[PDB]
This record gives C-alpha cells, sequence and structure tokens, in this order.
C-alpha cells in the first residue's frame, strides 16, 4: 500500500 | 474525554481549506489499523485553522456525508467542492 497525503 | 466529537465549519478559501488529509481505504493508516480519513497537516493562520481544526482528527462526516468506508480519494473529491463552506465532524483524542 502507500501513505498518501493530499493538500486540500 | 478519549474523544472529543466537535463540529467544525471552514469558510472556504479561494486557496483551498488549509489542510491535508491522510488514510482512507486501501490505503496506509495514518494510525495503528485504522483505514479513517484524518487531518494530517493545517496550515497556521489557515481557514481550518481559524476553524479549530487540528492534527490528528478523524474526519467522520463532510457536509452532512459519512466518510465510512471513503477511498482517499472520495475525501478528498468531498473537500474540492463548490460550497463556500465546509461543516465537518471530527473525533480528536484527548
Amino acid at each position: 500500500g502507500s501513505y498518501l497525503v493530499t493538500s486540500v | 474525554i478519549e474523544e472529543e466529537e466537535l463540529t467544525l465549519t471552514i469558510l472556504r478559501q479561494t486557496g483551498g481549506l488549509g489542510i491535508s488529509i491522510a488514510g482512507g481505504k486501501g490505503s496506509t493508516p495514518y494510525k495503528g489499523d485504522d483505514e479513517g480519513i484524518f487531518i494530517s497537516r493545517v496550515s497556521e493562520e489557515g481557514p481550518a485553522a481559524r476553524a479549530g481544526v487540528r492534527v490528528g482528527d478523524k474526519l467522520l462526516e463532510v457536509n452532512g456525508v459519512a466518510l465510512q468506508g471513503a477511498e482517499h480519494h472520495e475525501a478528498v473529491e468531498a473537500l474540492r467542492g463548490a460550497g463556500t463552506a465546509v461543516q465537518m465532524r471530527v473525533w480528536r483524542e484527548r
């Protein structure tokens, strides 16, 4: 899996 | 208490909400084995900061719709809508 971060 | 449940309302900016979110179904958990959506960053003096959002808050509901089972992309889409205000219910571990 992947540790996803998104700026919003 | 252990989980404080807060309802926070962000007044949107042309630059956005001033937060980063992590997590989601199928992604690497923000903490433990919890696949929920969490606040991973809050822009200082940004809209979410002014609304009282904090790093580590668990996002349960956005504009009256639960994020239960949401993949990361759904949460991103839910927070990139057209509304000038974003109401979110969060759980905050004290």
